[PDB]
RNA sequence: CUCCGCCGGCACCUUAUGAGAAAUCAAAGUCUUUGGGUUCCGGGGGGAGUAUGGUCGCAAGGCUGAAACUUAAAGGAAUUGA
């Protein structure tokens, strides 16, 4: 019955967004620091916010997330992502073919160049 | 090409997939002109040997018959 | 259950509606042969080729796009050249474009000719 | 088309597909243009291209494809 | 006031087009009645049915208005808007700008001889919507629009003049009716007349001719 | 002598298994399956992949403003790849899925009239090959021998199956593109790697 | 209306078929539009299977399993729950 | 037994650029842009496949087959609800 609705759920992604490094894993410390991050109308609503940043940011803090965008995260698998290795992985020494892939290269006028060998 | 692919007839101009050979046997070295599609056994006159059996489609030769369109 | 000059027509209305290049007919005929002529004199067809390899014979047309509908009158009608003028509005689109390809004893021609010339005759088809 | 003392009396003179000779109407929105670019010499491009437009009937077909190479395929 | 959310519309706007035919000419779907209502000056629009429909509920029946709406400048531009909603003052306001968001050009010809001003449709069309099927055939001048009311409405607004007109199936559902008669105009253009054989010579459209303004 | 730049295309087109179609092949896309196998699957043939790269490169450098060309991936493997793509000619990229109504509705947030649209796979993107047939806008496809050709303007035949095919031929593609608009001199060295667009598995 | 495309039997090229009986009710149907079904059965189910394993007295007897070909008629087949009343779009699954 | 092609069959699947009131239909497509050939047959719902005459049959019945009168609908496909 205790199912979360939309708001604390969306204002829960929302706050950790705007403050994710000056968060805990306290309730109390979380109930506190959305104290005075917000205004809101009343403290149960307060505290199933607070009650759905602070298991939330286990979860976080344990893996990866949906739509929160956490910048010290997004950032850092663009710059692991912008990579390359030492050199081209697709390398072109050695391309074994069928023969009737050589008879397309025949057929393009192809039928000798470098590394394409019969298996 | 793919006019050898389309029916006899649906070809842009109609032509016949049968032709005739000529076959030689073991035992009589003369040459006896046949038809791919024949419907008659055949025996060429000299040895007496039977050199072609009909089917549904092309004659069949038999055990010692070498044979060139013609 | 042949009645040809209708599967002639009919074969490049359906490779001209479906937006081919070329038709084959399979059979084939003088007065087929005569139809397209008119049709290829006034542009609505481009040329076309005979094929013998004996028989009926075959005929492969070029298409270049621009004919809308070519139709067969099957019980061809006698037409005196006084009533030409109630034939062409009924089936043809407007009074400026598209002809009626009549058969008479100056030969097949289009209903346009047959006025100049003064012949009625039988009316074989249209284009336009 | 025009009139008979000069006069043009069509307004829209219509598109026409490149493939069929087919006229592209007013609401006819699945018709494409394409440009196709010149190249020239080194650097390999100026504002010079090649308008094709295709009917909304030929890209249904899916003989859109197949009709611009085989018009692509001209020599100028 | 605007505030326009498609490149036509914006174009539209800056004051770079003098007509719905360059439109036209590239089959650009107009979204914003905004654009036809400036390129188009004296265009009037008219009801011509208010019908209502129903639905069935457990607490009764919701009845619903649908109107049909035909707008268009009597030289050759007509549309047609059909639109539900639950109140008829509303259903009209949209069923304008639908009309007006499918203006189609509509050409015209002469009876036998090309003099002076196009008068009726150049050659016999047909259009089909449901069951009913509307003929259109040319009229010599000064014949009038022999037609019924439905379909004549519509062609006073296309400023067709004269033209004999045919019917097939139940016009009386008015809806079909209008609508066939609006495909029987719209698809004049549709015809590869002689006139129109000569190659097409393109020019770009206008979301490649006004590239550095987007 | 050594090899010209389409010599060196087919040799990385060779390795990256761009030949390789499937076991259908659509009666469209026959026109370019050159022969089948024993195994049944159909090959590419490489040399019409070929025109069909420089007959869609100048399709797009005749876009003047790139921003106004989109370019899309429904499967995964093509994620990494066109959105690099799209980084090196200035296209706008949309991975994912497609939000249905982004070329027809004009009240959406993300909404768009691009010019061009080029798609990984017709088959996988399906939804944005039907939006575009509402909105005049010309198609660019990567089409595999059992591509569906609807409303396809320009199909390459390529295998658009595979990891290294889908960021081959991107590669193959920004290059050509590249060339064309003067930002590469002649002189094949492009100093963008290729292995840069095959996507990363985390 | 036509609810189905082959009419709720197999029958192309066909004129006459032979009716069979519904095992439940016995009312004939054409065996073309009944119901068919092959049971794999065992003689008792695994909640007496080691139980009559221990009485086996030569070592490695498998207990046989009943085999049957059962027929049956549209409404005992949906009185039954053996096929089920679907939606018009699932109607044409046939996996 | 495996693969490829042709011809002729019983069908099936996916799709319109097609048609249709639609359900659906690759034949119910190539129809107001209306004409390949030919046979049978319908003209609002009932009365009625009835009466009567003929004719076929052992019979049961078959084939042919009205009228007086009556009536604003009957009916088809699909939609929302119950
Ligand atoms: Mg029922
Ligand atoms: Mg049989
Ligand atoms: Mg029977
Ligand atoms: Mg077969
Ligand atoms: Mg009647
Ligand atoms: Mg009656
Ligand atoms: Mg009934
Ligand atoms: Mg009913
Ligand atoms: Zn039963």
């Amino acid at each position: 019955g205790r199912v979360r609705t939309k708001t604390v759920k969306k204002t829960s992604r929302q706050v950790i967004e705007k403050y994710y490094s000056r968060m805990t894993l306290d309730f109390h410390t979380n109930k506190k620091v959305l104290e005075e991050v917000s205004i809101l109308q009343s403290k149960r609503l307060r505290n199933k916010v607070a009650g759905f940043t602070t298991h939330l940011m286990r979860r976080i803090q344990r893996g990866p997330v949906r739509g929160i965008s956490l910048k010290l995260q997004e950032e850092e698998r663009e710059r692991r992502m912008d990579f390359v290795p030492e050199k081209s992985a697709l390398e072109v020494d050695e391309i074994r073919v069928d023969k009737e892939t050589m008879d397309m290269l025949a057929f393009l006028g192809m039928a000798d160049l470098p590394g394409v060998e019969r298996a | 090409e793919l006019e050898k692919l389309k029916h006899k007839k649906k070809r842009l101009v109609q032509s016949p997939n049968s032709f005739f050979m000529d076959v030689k046997c073991q035992g009589c070295f003369n040459i006896t002109t046949v038809f791919s599609h024949s419907q008659t056994v055949v025996v060429c006159p000299g040895c007496q040997t039977v050199l072609c059996q009909p089917t549904g489609g092309k004659a069949r030769l038999t055990e010692g018959c070498s044979f060139r369109r013609k | 259950g042949r009645r040809i000059l209708n599967d002639a027509l009919r074969t490049m209305v359906n490779a001209e509606r479906r937006g081919k290049a070329t038709a084959q007919l399979q059979p084939i005929s003088g007065v087929m042969i005569s139809f397209l002529n008119i049709m290829k004199h006034r542009g609505y067809i481009k040329n076309f080729e005979v094929f013998d390899p004996h028989r009926v014979g075959k005929i492969t047309v070029e298409l270049q796009g621009r004919i809308k509908d070519c139709k067969a009158l099957t019980y061809r009608q006698d037409l005196r050249a006084t009533e030409i003028e109630k034939y062409r509005t009924r089936m043809l689109p407007t009074r400026q474009w598209g002809y009626v390809v009549v058969t008479t004893p100056n030969g097949v021609l289009d209903h346009e000719e047959a006025i100049r010339q003064n012949v009625g005759g039988q009316v074989l088809g249209y284009f336009h | 088309m025009q009139n008979e003392v000069g006069d043009m009396v069509d307004l829209y003179v219509p598109r026409k597909c490149s493939a069929t000779n087919r006229i592209i109407t007013a609401k006819d929105h699945a018709s494409v243009q394409i440009n196709i670019g010149h190249v020239d010499e080194n650097g390999l491009y100026d504002g010079r291209f090649t308008t094709f437009a295709l009917s909304g009937f030929v890209r249904a077909q899916g003989d859109a494809d197949g009709s611009l190479d085989r018009l692509w395929q001209k020599r100028k | 006031k605007w505030v326009p959310v498609t490149k036509l519309g914006r174009l539209v706007k800056e004051g770079r087009f003098t007509k719905m035919e360059e439109i036209y000419l590239h089959s650009l779907p107009v979204k914003e009645h905004q654009i036809v209502e400036t390129l188009c000056p004296g265009l009037k629009d008219e009801v011509m049915k208010i019908t209502p429909v129903q639905k069935q509920t457990r607490a009764g029946q919701r009845t619903r208005f649908k109107a049909f709406v035909v707008v268009g400048d009597s030289n050759g531009h007509v549309g047609l808007g059909v639109k539900c909603a639950k109140e008829v003052a509303t259903a009209i306001r949209g069923a304008i700008i639908l009309a007006k968001l499918s203006i189609v050009p509509v050409r015209r010809g002469y009876w036998g001889n090309k003099i002076g001003l196009p008068h009726t449709v150049p050659c016999k069309v047909t259009g089909k919507c449901g069951s009913v099927t509307v003929r259109m055939v040319p009229a010599p001048r000064g014949s009038g629009i022999v037609a019924a009311r439905v379909p004549k409405k519509v062609l006073q607004f296309a400023g067709i003049d004269d033209v004999f007109t045919s019917s097939r199936g139940s016009t009386k559902t008015l809806g079909n009716f209008v609508k066939a008669t609006f495909d029987c105009l719209m698809k004049t253009y549709g015809f590869l007349t002689p006139d129109f054989w000569r190659e097409t010579t393109f020019t770009k459209a206008p979301y490649q001719e006004f590239t550095d303004i987007l | 002598r050594a090899l010209s730049q389409k010599e060196q295309d087919i040799q990385m087109m060779l390795a990256a298994d761009v030949h390789l179609g499937t076991k259908n092949c659509d009666f469209q896309m026959e026109r370019y399956a050159y022969k089948r196998r024993s195994d049944g699957i159909y090959i590419i043939n490489l040399g019409k992949t070929w025109e069909k790269l420089q007959l869609a490169a100048r399709v797009i450098v005749a876009i003047e403003n790139p921003q106004d060309i989109i370019v899309q991936s429904a499967r995964p493997y093509g994620q990494r790849a066109v959105l690099k793509f799209a980084q090196h000619t200035g296209a706008n990229a949309i991975a994912g899925r497609h939000t249905p109504g982004t070329f027809t509705n004009q009240m959406q947030t993300s909404f768009s009239e691009p010019r061009l649209l080029i798609l990984t796979d017709p088959r996988t993107d399906h939804q944005p090959i039907k939006e575009s047939a509402l909105g005049n806008i010309p198609t660019i496809a990567f089409c595999d021998t059992d591509s569906p050709m609807r409303y396809v303007d320009i199909g390459i035949p390529a295998n658009n199956k595979g990891r290294n095919s889908i960021g081959c031929l991107y590669w193959l593609l920004a290059r050509m593109v590249l060339q064309m608009r003067g930002t590469i001199l002649p002189g094949h060295k492009w100093d963008v790697m290729v292995d840069l667009f095959f996507y990363r598995d985390p | 209306t036509f609810k189905r495309r082959n009419g709720g039997r197999n029958k192309h090229g066909r004129g006459h078929v032979k009716y069979i009986r519904c095992s439940n009710c016995a009312k004939c149907c054409p065996k073309d539009k009944a119901i068919k079904r092959f049971l794999v059965r065992n003689i008792v189910e695994q909640a007496a299977v080691r139980d009559v394993q221990e009485a086996c007295v030569h070592d490695g007897y498998v207990l046989p399993k009943l085999y049957a070909k059962v027929h049956h008629c549209v409404s005992c087949a949906i009185h039954a729950h053996i096929v089920r009343v679907r939606s018009r779009e699932n109607r044409r699954n046939r996996e």
